[PDB]
């Protein structure tokens, strides 16, 4: 049947007579919603902006800009997407003790992980064309998210759940991942403050983003046309 | 056929050697050592290219 | 031979290296209607059911937050009726945002938040229906397919007219609704080099269609002659009839404009014409007949050129006798 | 014999022998809005109704899916519920489509193949609405109606003028709205030959407006009188009044357009002067006359021409002095 | 005495005695938009309750002819349930056709020729909301409400600009935004004579505004001076300043027209110049200055004007010392 | 110092002292679309919710004059079904006016009063909803923001070709589809003086395009160098290379404007140019190479230059030896 938590409680585990947030259905579902605004305030605009690049309109493929905190904020959405399978796996092995399929476990840690991959395309899309004039959708998305954490974090501290049980330990390990990304404070204060306060080298290694720094994206387009044409000097 | 280039790159820079040391005395005649070593400046730029 | 317009109308261009992308995010209305019609519809049909699960996780929350969801109830009158289950808020914000209205799932007067959210939902599905059905309308009712049904001559021709060496070719209107203040612009582009040494490529620098006026300004219903008097002013003043081949650099370009009478939107019609689809020193047949009362043109003999004699050199050496 | 342009505005062209019919389907638009008006009821009302019942087949094909049709039941709920006909998933086709929604007939949340045809029946009937309601407020709203009340002069006139001799003919507007930028082109048309053995069947020489800068633009309050000098270049220069006669090729289409101020869709009114009904010798009374503190135009006396005292010899021949 | 085109921009003119009125019923849309607004909010309730009157009358004969108006039933289902009036029925009308569809009263599957009416109405319910709806939106869209805010200046001025003689006016943006592609047209009107005996009562001649290339094109962002210099090809050219006074037959009107920025809609704002409100002698103060960066336009100063020594003899005497 | 127009194409200026405010109220739909968004979003939310909470109090009086509110009731059935609040009320004026209708609260037989608050709230919702999707379409649907993706080059030159010097610029188009019917306006733009003493302060003097026809319509599918050649009768025939300096009063200005494919709307794109950025000897490289049968347009080389050798000295001094 699919419900969120289930069907399989006397007659459900649904009712909020303690309270609104004492719930975990309802702190989870809470937990599903900037996960859900990030995707519908980011496919949109990446639809129109960069699925609008086709042929006969291509690229520029000079000055990369790097808005910074850029190898901390890629190494830090890895430790992101590792918790979160974590999280994933983990709400599985939660769900497959009794019976009936508790859908809260692990659909909002597959929607945030749906939303790590677009917040860390969004922010490439947004590094390669080289204007800061968006990201704040980010940020604001950053905040919801710490907030929505932090308030799971809480009412996992509430009823003694504390390091034995691995859902306190993986909460903890995401409410400091997004504490630490909440980066974007230097990228709008520290560093270059828009919010209120090379040549013909075709190499591309050492000035492009950490995924391409490390499976070599770049080097799909020479691999691409060494075919049919062939590689002089 | 990038290996290929890494060997058509790889051959004058070599044949550059051969050149400047049996023709030291004349390359320190004609006064050529800058533009020489622009030379081998720029087969070196195009072998670590 | 690289050509600059093809015999349809669509551009060989190639735009690489823009600098900045910002400037087309500074406006999204002329990039929606811009794409593609699988795109189009993807866009359309992601955006209504991407705000309708949108709004339908809005109402799953309040029917979640007021414990509408528990069926374990006293005998309070609960926030919207009959939800019980995510997809059913579903069906509802389907119930809503389309106007349908089916009566089994209707908002109660318990949560002013409730009402809230559906201000929200009327509002932003208001604005949604606005932009996307003005939007493809404005997909489908644009005027780029009217040049389809805009046929010119395949081949055009340079002869002896008045004297003078007249570059002609034929335009045609196929259907019934006509083409108002429809504007020929013939342009020769054609790489150029300057007496001080200043090198363009693609140096479209415009001919003179000749009417009579003057002006560019034609009546196109049945069939008509294009022709443009080579003069000194001219810069056709030195073409050879052995110019006239492949790998000459040498295009002529031909851009017929004007608004479509049924829907009212400015068309723009375009073909180009190489140097080896210029055949010296023949002419159109006459395509025009008239039959029972009416006039009869036979569009099959449309590209049909018959030869005759022509003189052999330059424009600029017919003024040398 | 045969007219080019009847005197109404429709063009007397029969366009024979066309050979890519696969390029009218490239646009389906204008041959849509172009199509008559028992035509265009018929497309939208079996456009409408077809989708009604296609989908309506879709709606009986899910209820015959889950075994709603069959009565005997324990007490599963259909996933539409109230249906027990083909004409009751007809009406609740029907009140999807349009959005009536009336609540006897009802999706619930059983089959989520019926969400699926809910979200895609509201979808191609939200691109079905918006596309025939644009397309029949187009179809209304098109300007070729225009012309229907732009009256021009029956005959038109050829008379003495400032030492010259003039071609006259006399538009009228009707309507206290004006016309924005309205233009003048006035085309001859007569089977012309060449000196170099050229025969044109319908050769368009546009002759001038003359204006007072040149330019064809007209401020059309009063119905005033539209006036071509007759100099050298012009087509008419060698044309005698004996000539004018019926069984004479020599035909003046006047096209008037401009924007309409009420709709801002541009119209075209145009219409067509034969060789007999060019009066030579006659000019058009005076119809504008000031009285009560306005001006009064009477529309009566329109076509009213007197005779004035005219050389009867060719504008050539008032150059021999 | 009577002006022609007024200082605010309506036309003086009658229209009398218009035979033709058969042609005002070939366009009816163009009428329905030319109507006034309380003419226009009464034909837009007017046909919207008389096309649910109209059907609500049928709704009613078919209730009527199924006998569920009559109470003693047996178990027969009606053709629309809960139907005992007239003025239910015609709350189930308005509950179609504006697609409201409450449920208390829906249509049944007992009746084929209760949905044969509900497809006639829901057709013509759509045409009358297509229709309707697009003629309240250009009704209020047009653009002859734009030249409220274009201002002109109340007299004009004659003086010397480069030597010669300048008809100067001063026309004024009033918003932010532009008029894309605007041109003027000064058309001086009065009863002109021929030599050869012809009388035009208001005789519309052009002249040229002076741009220095010649064609009628200008940028009002600041509020610019108008001028046209007089030539002895201008037909202002032998006019003294003894004749500007009141009585006399002349009147520049000024046709400034162009595509209004947000709309995309085209305008056309006109005016006009009498003789007692052409001074002779004077010219316009500068009322542009700039401050901390900007242009700054005293709005203020507009139709001020400061006399300067010019000549009072004509342009013609001009010539001549 | 302070410039006319900026180079994004806002235009400074500041237009003080309106003093005809009343003229502003003429006109409501030109300010309904030329606000902001913020203003254009709280203006829409403001006018559907302002005319639900209307109507509300609307159905709110209705039923308190009926007695329905009472709790002490018979068996007399209410003229509104089911009302027995304010907010079941607004939830009423919410489920007639977008339409939605539910059907647990309806209208019954009773009130004539209710049918006639029906017909008003549905006739003017349906105005609001005709004027507010109309207004919100025309207001995301307007060409001034396609100005953005024109690129023009960031500084202008002046350089040696066919013997005289033209004043050259780069314009540019980014996007496939093209404008249509491309005009360029280039203004010059200074305080003038006049011989006999008036002082224009900001005075538009138009520079002729050269474009070899005597017209200025470009066709702009390549970024080309666009050029205007100093003639004698041009006003850039005395300015010298020295001329080129920060605080010369000079200012030249490129209006483009034509009308979009996608759209259909008359958009404008504008720029300026100061004496600064007017840079003397330059001249632009040649940017569009062909590749793989097509021409390739390279961006990034968009306003790079070359500085040829150019005699330093004014256009009249070239036409002095």
């Amino acid at each position: 049947p699919l419900a969120f938590c289930g069907s399989e409680n006397h007659s459900a585990a649904y009712r909020v007579d303690q309270g609104v947030l004492n719930n975990g259905c309802f702190v989870d579902a809470l937990n599903v919603v900037p996960h859900v605004f990030l995707l519908f305030i980011t496919f949109p605009i990446l639809f129109i902006g960069w699925g609008s690049q086709s042929s006969k309109v291509h690229i520029h493929h000079s000055t990369w800009l790097h808005f910074p905190g850029h190898n901390l904020r890629w190494i830090l959405t890895f430790m992101l997407l590792f918790v979160l399978v974590c999280e994933i796996a983990e709400g599985i092995l939660s769900d497959g003790v009794t019976e009936s399929h508790h859908l809260h476990l692990y659909m909002p840690a597959g929607m945030a992980f749906m939303a790590a991959v677009t917040s860390v395309v969004y922010y490439h899309n947004i590094e390669t064309s080289n204007f800061p004039k968006l990201l704040i959708a980010l940020l604001v998305y950053w905040t919801l998210a710490f907030i929505t954490k932090t308030i799971k974090f809480v009412k996992f501290l509430d009823h003694a759940i504390g390091f034995s049980q691995l859902r306190f330990c993986l909460t903890g390990l995401l409410v400091i991942l997004y504490g630490m990304l909440l980066l974007v404070e230097v990228n709008v204060i520290r560093v270059r403050r828009y919010i209120f306060f090379d040549l013909g080298v075709r190499f591309l290694q050492p000035f492009v983003n950490l995924l391409s720094k490390g499976t070599y994206w770049w080097m799909n387009a020479f691999i691409k046309t060494a075919h049919k044409k062939p590689i002089d000097l | 056929d990038l290996q290929q280039l890494d060997d058509t790159t790889q051959l004058p820079l070599l044949s550059h050697f051969a050149e400047t040391v049996e023709g030291l005395t004349t390359i320190r005649a004609f006064r050529y050592e800058a533009r020489f070593q622009q030379k081998l400046l720029e087969y070196t730029d195009s072998n670590n290219i | 031979r690289a050509r600059f317009v093809s015999k349809k109308g669509n551009c060989n261009v190639a735009h690489k290296n823009i600098r900045e992308q910002g400037r087309f995010l500074q406006d999204v209305f002329t990039t929606l209607v811009d794409l593609k019609w699988p795109h189009t519809l993807l866009i359309f049909t992601m955006s209504f059911l991407c705000s309708w699960l949108l709004f339908a996780m809005a109402w799953w929350l309040i029917a979640f937050a007021h414990g509408d969801l528990a069926p374990s109830e006293g005998t309070a009158e609960p926030c919207v009726t009959s939800i019980h289950s995510f997809s059913s808020a579903f069906l509802f914000s389907i119930e809503v945002q389309v106007t349908i209205g089916f009566g089994g799932r209707m908002v109660t007067e318990e949560c002013p938040l409730a009402i809230l959210i559906l201000i929200v939902q009327n509002i932003v599905g208001l604005m949604i229906n606005a932009i996307m059905l003005g939007s493809i309308f404005m997909k489908t009712a644009q005027a780029h397919r009217r040049a389809e049904t805009l046929i010119f001559s395949k081949h055009a021709v340079i002869a002896l007219r008045h004297g003078r060496l007249c570059f002609m070719l034929r335009v045609g209107d196929l259907r019934k609704s006509m083409i108002i203040s429809a504007t020929i612009h013939m342009q020769v582009v054609r790489k150029t080099t300057s007496p001080e040494g200043e090198v363009v490529p693609l140096h479209q620098v415009d001919i003179p269609m000749e009417n009579g006026v003057g002006g560019n300004s034609i009546f196109l219903v049945a069939p008509l002659i294009i022709y443009h008097v080579i003069d000194a002013n001219s810069p056709l003043y030195d073409l050879a009839p052995s110019d006239l081949h492949h790998h000459q650099d040498l295009e002529i370009i031909v851009i017929l404009e004007g608004v479509v009478e049924t829907t009212g939107i400015t068309t723009q019609a375009r073909t180009s014409y190489l140097a080896d689809e210029i055949l010296w020193g023949q002419r159109f047949v006459p395509i025009v007949a008239e039959e029972d009362g009416r006039y009869s043109v036979d569009y099959s003999k449309f590209d049909n050129t018959v030869k005759v004699p022509t003189p052999l050199c330059t424009a600029r050496q017919l003024d040398e006798d």
